């Protein structure tokens, strides 16, 4: 490294080099921090985590017991050891607490004052963070597997909601209009994800092994259906053009939004060109998932090389996105891992799991 | 070597009882060299993976005594011990299917009591003992 400091100091390399190279080095050194803990408040498994996009200070967490916990990730104590204390909590006694498992929880992008949470009680509740009261409730006729707000939409404030119904619901938080539906899937939609690049592109993955990208502005159905083979097995599209050979229970756009990572119960991850849905043929080997619900996985941001952190049974498997090389498998959970979320400021990873624990992975040294 | 000799002398189910002199000799030998214990775990995995439940109990007790006494098994069970976390999650909980659980119920109770002891015995930063105990208490104790 001292070469890196000297190169930054003398202008030989752009400081961007030291940032990104060091960010990468930090990601490769991710290790279970026993010098950091997260306060145990979930009686049930953690299904979802969400670090706020602005300032990355707070984390939401949704449990199988229906409670939403709001953690503070800043070490406000002077010690080197600290527990991420829980600021608020939608507990068992809150009048608005979810009746069943909270399946997704998300900060409103652009502002920390509001977050949204969807459950198996068939509701997507919008919360005022400050008063911690629901501002809105959208009821669905069918259990919600995942929702997602656009990280980029300064213009629209739609929430895409995937339920066991075959239809994708768009809920407009600006005047509450939960009628709009995207039609074209055939089984439960297990994962929805807005593009981080395009304001109105939504990718939706379903148990029918198909992933569709939508232009929700458009009135003419899906843009693209991801196809494993890109045409080697080509059929008049009625059942072909499956992204996977099982259910597709996970979606994640890469940071710059130019590629799409899908994980399905064929124990594969694929990398897709988000513009024409073409398969890049990145291998990734075998990625064990048998989750019957959505599988929440993330990518890294602001490193020399992009990484994807995928729950792999009871571990987090780290892969290089564009080459497939498995960096490492982070082994610290006791039961299957449900969600991992990436803290882009410090290359920290938080992962919840069915054993009612949230483990912080921080770079070593 | 001598580790295997002591393991055979202690794990033998013909006299399945805790003998203090042999255990203190093992403690002193493990304290004399750390490399005694790194292979001892390999011996203990032989005894945990053995057909006889009494040999499994003996190897569990030997692991526990080396972790709590020798100061060299502590650096195996409270550091670089993901193998220990997985063996705790597989011993009391169901063996991963198809492979079922092969231990005895008395061994399950002994492992539960050992986990409850180790929750306070060595938990300065190793809280996955308590987390596994809670998971057992809420899933397959």
């Amino acid at each position: 490294m001292l070469g890196f400091l000297s190169a930054r100091q003398t202008g030989l390399e752009d400081p961007l080099r030291l940032r990104r190279a060091e960010s990468t080095r930090r990601v490769l050194g991710l290790e279970l921090n026993k010098d950091r803990d997260v306060e145990r408040i979930h009686g049930g498994g953690i299904n979802t985590l969400d670090i706020e996009p602005v300032e990355g200070r707070y984390m939401l967490s949704g449990g199988s017991d229906g409670v939403i916990v709001l953690y503070d990730l800043e070490n406000s104590s002077r010690q080197s050891y600290y527990t991420c204390k829980a600021v608020c909590s939608i507990g068992r006694d809150h009048p608005d607490v979810h009746r069943y498992s909270v399946e997704t929880v998300q900060w409103y992008p652009h502002d920390t004052g509001m977050f949204t949470s969807s459950s198996f009680d068939k509701t997507l509740k919008v919360w005022d963070t400050n008063t911690l009261q629901t501002a809105d409730v959208f009821n669905f006729e069918e259990t919600v597997y995942s929702h997602h707000m656009s990280p980029v939409s300064t213009k629209h404030c739609l929430v895409a909601v995937g339920t066991r119904g075959p239809k994708v619901q768009l809920c407009d938080l600006k005047s509450g209009s939960c009628s709009h539906i995207l039609q074209g899937h055939r089984q439960e939609i297990l994962a929805v994800s807005w593009s981080p690049r395009y304001d109105y592109i939504l990718a939706t993955a379903s148990a029918d092994s198909r992933v569709k990208l939508w232009d929700v502005r458009r009135a003419s159905g899906c843009l693209i259906t991801l196809d494993q083979h890109n045409g080697k097995k080509s059929q008049a599209v009625e059942s072909a053009n499956t992204a996977h050979n099982g259910k597709v229970n996970g979606l994640c756009f890469t940071s710059d939004g130019l590629h799409l990572l899908t994980v399905g119960t064929d124990n594969r991850m694929r990398l897709w060109n988000s513009s024409n849905g073409e398969n890049t043929l990145v291998n990734y080997g075998k990625v064990c998932n048998n989750s019957k619900k959505g599988l929440k996985f993330t990518v890294s941001c602001g490193c020399s090389s992009e990484f994807v952190f995928v729950p792999y049974g009871s571990t987090i498997a780290v892969y290089t996105v564009y080459s497939g090389e498995q960096i490492t498998m982070l082994k610290g959970h006791y039961k299957t891992v449900d969600c991992c979320v990436f803290q882009s400021n410090f290359q920290e990873l938080y992962s919840g799991s069915r054993d009612c624990n949230i483990l912080a992975w921080v770079p070593s040294l | 070597q001598k580790l295997s000799k002591l393991v055979e002398e202690l794990t033998t189910s013909g006299e399945p009882r805790l003998n203090p002199e042999k255990m203190k000799e093992l403690k002193k030998i493990c304290k004399s060299s750390e490399e005694q214990l790194s292979r001892a775990y390999r011996l203990l995995i032989a005894q945990l993976t053995q057909e006889h439940a009494e040999i499994r109990l003996s190897a569990f007790q030997i692991v526990e005594e080396l972790f709590v006494r020798s100061h060299q098994f502590r650096m195996l069970v409270v550091s670089n011990f993901q193998e220990f976390l997985e063996l705790t999650l597989g011993t009391d909980p169901a063996q991963p299917l198809p492979p079922p659980r092969e231990a005895a119920q008395r061994l399950r109770q002994a492992t539960t009591r050992a986990v409850e002891g180790w929750n306070e015995k060595f938990g300065e930063a190793y809280k996955k003992l308590a987390l596994g105990y809670h998971f057992l208490r809420h899933n397959k104790k």
